[PDB]
């Protein structure tokens, strides 16, 4: 029958089908209790003690609002400020060589330290005048999306600006917002946030693109969804565009067209 | 509030 607010294993499987169709993401059986501990809060936050209950209201109304609350309690958003540092470098030298403006896409933007590190990246060597650069960042969760407009972040979470960086890309909080810094209006208006399912079968993205920061997010996709999305990118990069992967990921495995250039960074042809 | 660093 049940227990005391408990998860069965014909409950679970739905989620793990439910999850899959909407994001791609494959759930195993042993995240059954992130599954439980994230999802009981969307029960009780809408008065339901039955998961069957929750699992029926929301495959009976397909455009129900839970759903976009479904999707953003089973994302795994860990994410930080130049992550993967050695990346930057390289689209540092990248952007300088080339002419016109340099548009970069973070494909899984999260809470916006991703597409904000490459903003500084770029304000850096690039400089920041209209029309210079312009970074397109998205993700499939609105809760982070919706931080990451804000741009609101703990100083203490910074360690890897430098103050030159800091001095000339943030306002620092003080009095009830000490501890707290802002990234600058003036170097927020050269990113875009919206929402992207990466499961479309079209990308509703202004390219093509310079470079695609696709990190850290294949890694929750099936072999045959990784490569689809691999060969959604291809038409999306400007002749010598880079992809950019995350530490974990290989795509010259699934999609030989890309070439290995450096630190988990591919080239096509 | 905010200011400069
Ligand atoms: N189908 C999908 N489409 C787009 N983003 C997705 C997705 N499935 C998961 N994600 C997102 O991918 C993000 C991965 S966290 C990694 C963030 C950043 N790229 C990094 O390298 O640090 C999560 O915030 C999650 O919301
Ligand atoms: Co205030």
């Amino acid at each position: 029958m049940t227990q005391r607010l408990a998860l069965s294993d014909a409950h679970f499987r739905r989620i793990c089908q439910l999850i899959y169709q909407r994001a791609g993401i494959v759930l195993a059986d042993h995240k059954r209790d992130m599954v439980y501990n994230r999802l009981v809060r969307r029960l009780r936050a809408l008065g339901l003690d039955d998961f069957g209950r929750y699992l029926s209201m929301l495959e009976a109304n397909q455009n129900s609002a839970e759903w976009q609350a479904f999707i953003n309690a089973l994302t795994t958003n860990l994410t930080a400020f130049f992550r993967e540092a050695h990346h930057f470098p390289i689209l540092a030298e990248h952007a300088r060589r080339r002419h016109g403006e340099y548009r970069v896409w973070s494909a899984a933007a999260s809470t916006g330290e991703e597409p904000y590190s490459i903003a500084i990246t770029l304000a850096d060597a690039l400089g920041m005048a209209p029309g210079r650069w312009k970074v397109f960042a998205s993700d499939i969760d609105t809760e982070v999306l919706e931080k990451a407009r804000s741009g609101i972040y703990r100083l203490s979470e910074l360690k890897t600006l430098s103050p030159q960086q800091l001095q000339r890309y943030f306002m620092r909080g003080t009095g009830p917002h000490e501890g707290l810094v802002r990234v600058r209006q003036e170097l927020a208006n050269y990113v875009e946030f919206s929402s992207v399912n990466l499961l479309e079968k079209q990308y509703n993205v202004p390219g093509p693109f310079d470079a695609i920061f696709c990190r850290n997010v294949m890694i929750y996709f099936d072999k045959t969804t990784q490569e689809d999305i691999l060969r959604r990118f291809v038409p999306l990069l400007k002749p010598d565009g880079l992809l950019f992967a995350g530490h974990s990921e290989n795509f010259s495995n699934l999609v030989r067209e890309f070439s290995l250039r450096g630190q988990t960074v591919y080239a096509l042809s | 509030n905010w200011e400069t660093f």
